[PDB]
């Protein structure tokens, strides 16, 4: 197994989910703005945003619409489990970090010729596998798969 | 009796088709219809005869004979059972609907492929209600092609009334 | 999803009569929408089809058929 | 209240009239011919023209013509800029190439309230079957324009050149249309608009 | 698609490592099997991403990364900050367009004043 | 209301007509 393609592997899925809760983070800022406000009378050095952005929920131009308590910290959780698989990612591969070759894998890489069949399921099951609504058919749980 | 007419400039008037085939045969009526938007004639028209004896001979002589404005004048003359088929194999071809209704009865028409909800559905075209009734009562809830099929008249509610053997029984006659 | 803030001739076809329940008898008990358009129906292919092939022959007489039942007896009389 | 303007009779046989529309009958009444509607006086036709209804028969006309089948505040000191025009060549065709250069911030210094300030000068193919003179005509012009300066053209009599294809990736920002995102440069900080 | 995508990975494994052997196999084999190499092929610009990916694995190779919760929270309300921040432009420019549209609509292209009768790409850069 | 169903078919007032169109 080429070690290349594991750590490559890892740092897409780790690009995955921070491009996940970061698009959580920008369809109710909320998310952010809550938890920092928090963390803010914990750790007191912590930078916290503008009051305006805060209160007009908002980022930089649009003020999104606000979201009630139950849902903010359903995706709170999530977003907690998220940053698990994030962290132990990132800790296996801490852990984890010449023609004749080519030839010699290119030619096994004929195994199998006779394989009919449509792969589009790496990036695609994981971007579904960390989305936004991945639950139901297509809009019922926010909740991702 | 009535002839229509067509590739016709509208420069050409009325009185000008009027002396154009009152030199064939006698004209009844001219209907030669003129557009109340673009205030012109449209470049087809409709001349009724006296019988469709000189209709058709007008037909005859006057088709790819008389040159308007350089554009040639063309001249031309101017109900059956249906079953609903439900649960269709995939392996059913047209041709072979074709073929299993050909022994029960003749086919006005081919038979018309349509899928509901993956539920493989046909249409099929009868000339007699009676072998309509055949193909009914031998391939009603029958198993073709390993897949069960069901065999009833199609909408309109269903095919099939009392008025409906009355009438298409005349059809046929 | 998406709401971000920044910083017919209805009358007319009662006028004209149309849109209105209706039924032909002798044709498929069929359905027509309008009496303007089931008087257009007296002159038309499949009406005359109905008639023809019936047995009832075509054009004039039998312009205000509904029922196939009765035209049946008037061309009895014819 | 007519303005001076001669509404011939319908039976006149039809000088270009202001609205094709209202006309006198027979009589000595006004009608508008599309809504078939009659009125006694000019003003009771400025009312039926003003009116939702004639509106509506016009929109109809129009539906049956195709079943057949910021202007105003445009300021104009109709200054003739400089153009340079040079013959091109790429590869595998030949092509034109016109260099226009604008003022040297000598007026545009009295008029900066954003207002289409942003807007770039803007390039249209048109068709000499329509002037002000209706003489002569059967070519092409290449006009461009910006909103002080005046209009300018350029006579364009080969068929196609330069017409390429697909030439980018197919990116969807039409701009105006696909010539000018095509095959134009507006140098907005030296004022140079170049065209090929 | 299992082959094409290990024959990409493959390939740009070791292309990502010397860029040698695959221009030196290609001169050695002859097999319509690497087409992808040449810009022409499609599939060629996902090639163009694997490569440079590995090549950024190679970046820190021999060096972890230590980035806390705090610290990957932070960086992804910066990310969120950031896409707002496109979509904002596309707006803009959404908007100037329409400007554009409206005025080009709105001149008298009968005004004319002709005079005479008859790459951009890089040159639309600064430099 | 019932002088208005009573009345009879107009194929029914055919028959008592000699030019019945
Ligand atoms: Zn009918
Ligand atoms: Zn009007």
């Amino acid at each position: 197994m080429n070690l290349l393609e594991t750590r490559r592997s890892l740092l897409e899925e780790m690009e995955i989910i921070e491009n996940a809760i970061a698009e959580r983070i920008q369809r109710n800022p909320e998310l952010y703005y809550h938890y920092i406000q928090e963390s803010s009378k914990v750790f007191p050095d912590t930078k916290l945003p503008r009051s305006s952005l805060i209160a007009e929920n908002k980022i930089y131009k649009f003020k999104k619409v606000k979201r009630k308590r139950k849902q903010i910290i359903l995706q709170q959780h999530e977003i907690n489990i998220f940053l698990r698989d994030y962290q132990e990612k990132q800790q296996t591969f801490n852990k984890i970090n010449f023609e004749r070759k080519l030839q010699q894998l290119e030619k096994e890489l004929k195994n199998e010729d006779e394989n009919f069949e449509l792969d589009i399921n790496s990036k695609k099951d994981k971007y579904a596998l960390f989305s936004s609504s991945s639950d139901p058919s297509r809009r019922t749980n926010i909740l991702s798969d | 009796n009535t002839v229509y007419v067509g590739n016709i400039d509208p420069r050409i008037t009325k009185e000008q088709l009027y002396e154009l085939f009152i030199q064939i045969n006698p004209v009844l009526r001219i209907k030669y219809p003129k557009d109340k938007v673009l205030q012109a004639y449209q470049g087809y028209a409709f001349i009724e005869f006296y019988n469709q004896g000189d209709a058709q001979y007008a037909i005859k002589i006057m088709n790819n004979t008389v040159r308007l404005y350089d554009r040639l004048i063309k001249v031309r003359q101017v109900p059956i059972a249906k079953l609903f088929i439900k649960n269709l194999a995939d392996s059913i071809d047209s041709d072979q609907l074709v073929k299993i209704f050909n022994k029960f009865g003749k086919l006005i028409r081919e038979p018309e492929i349509f899928y509901l909800s993956k539920l493989k559905c046909a249409y099929v075209y009868f000339e007699d209600f009676e072998k309509a009734d055949l193909a009914i009562k031998s391939l009603n809830n029958q198993l073709v092609a390993n897949n069960r099929i069901t065999v009833d008249y199609a909408f309109k509610n269903g095919k099939g009334n009392a008025k409906y053997g009355d009438d298409v029984d005349r059809l046929l006659n | 999803e998406g709401a971000e803030q920044v910083d017919m001739p209805y009358w007319l076809y009662k006028l004209h009569g149309l849109d209105r329940e209706y039924r032909c008898e002798i044709c498929s008990n069929k359905v027509y929408n309008g009496r303007r358009t089931f008087e257009r129906h007296f002159n038309e292919e499949r009406h005359i089809y109905h008639l023809r092939c019936l047995g009832i022959e075509p054009s004039s007489v039998f312009k205000g058929i509904t029922k196939i039942k009765e035209a049946q007896e008037l061309w009895k009389n014819m | 209240l007519s303005k001076g303007e001669n509404v011939p009779y319908t039976f006149q046989d039809e000088q270009v009239r202001s609205n094709p529309y209202i006309y006198k009958n027979h009589s000595g009444k006004l009608v508008c011919k599309l809504c078939n509607t009659m009125h006694m006086s000019w003003s009771s036709v400025e009312r039926h023209l003003g009116g939702k209804k004639h509106g509506l028969n016009v929109l109809r006309r129009g539906i049956s013509i195709e079943k057949s089948s910021d202007f105003r505040q445009q300021q104009k000191i109709i200054e003739a800029k400089q153009s340079l025009k040079n013959n091109g060549t790429i590869p595998g065709s030949v092509g034109l190439a016109i260099q226009v250069n604008y003022s040297s911030e000598v007026k545009e210094n009295s008029v900066d309230s954003d207002d289409k300030a942003k807007v770039p000068p803007l390039i249209r193919i048109v068709s000499g079957l329509e002037l002000s003179d209706t003489k002569q005509k059967g070519k092409k012009f290449l006009v461009i324009a910006y909103e002080p300066f005046e209009n300018i053209a350029i006579e364009l009599p080969p068929n196609e050149i330069l017409f390429s294809e697909n030439n980018d990736m197919d990116n969807n920002n039409d701009g105006v249309d696909e010539l000018n995102k095509k095959c134009t440069f507006w140098d907005a900080i030296s004022k140079l608009y170049y065209v090929q | 698609s299992r082959r094409d995508m290990e024959v990409i990975k493959l390939t740009a494994r070791y292309y990502a490592k010397d860029k040698s052997i695959v221009e030196q196999m290609i001169s050695k084999d002859g097999e319509a099997r690497l087409n992808f190499m040449n810009s022409s092929h499609p599939l060629h610009k996902t090639f163009t991403d694997f490569v440079a990916q590995y090549k950024r694995v190679y970046s820190f190779t021999g060096q972890e990364i230590k980035k806390s919760k705090r610290t990957i929270l932070d960086n992804c309300f910066e990310r969120t900050q950031y896409w707002e921040f496109e979509k904002d432009k596309d707006r803009e420019h959404d908007k100037l367009v329409e400007l554009c549209k409206i005025q080009f609509a709105a001149i008298p292209w009968d005004k004319f004043t002709q005079v005479a009768k008859f790459d951009l790409e890089q040159m639309r850069l600064r430099r | 209301k019932r002088r208005k169903t009573e009345k009879p078919s107009l194929s029914q007032l055919k028959s008592q007509v000699p030019y019945p169109q």
